[PDB]
């Protein structure tokens, strides 16, 4: 399957699951870190 | 008086600068405020069972 930007989409990623629009980041991620999350405990990024 | 008067200002100017307690009052009213809005959202952790 493809990767829709920059929009609203649904998404279901390597179990992740929800909606959001998808954006390319710069965060800076360890080689044993699969994704982040906000000062809040909510997904902020994702590794593809 | 009118020396008083710009001696006691440029006094202030000082005092305010090299402090930490001035408006204590206004960020204390801030630092409430940012309390009551980080317990309300961290509560949204919790399993409640």
């Amino acid at each position: 399957t493809d990767l829709i930007k920059n929009q609203c989409v649904n998404f279901n990623f390597n179990g992740l699951t929800g909606t959001g629009v998808l954006t390319p980041s710069s965060k800076r991620f360890q080689p044993f870190q699969q994704f982040g999350r906000d000062v809040s405990d909510f997904t902020d990024s994702v590794r593809d | 008086i009118a020396n008083q008067f710009n001696k006691a200002i440029s006094q202030i100017q000082e005092s305010l600068t090299t402090t930490s307690t001035a408006l204590g009052k206004l960020q204390d009213v801030v630092n409430q405020n940012a309390q009551a809005l980080n317990t309300l959202v961290k509560q949204l952790s919790s399993n409640f069972g």
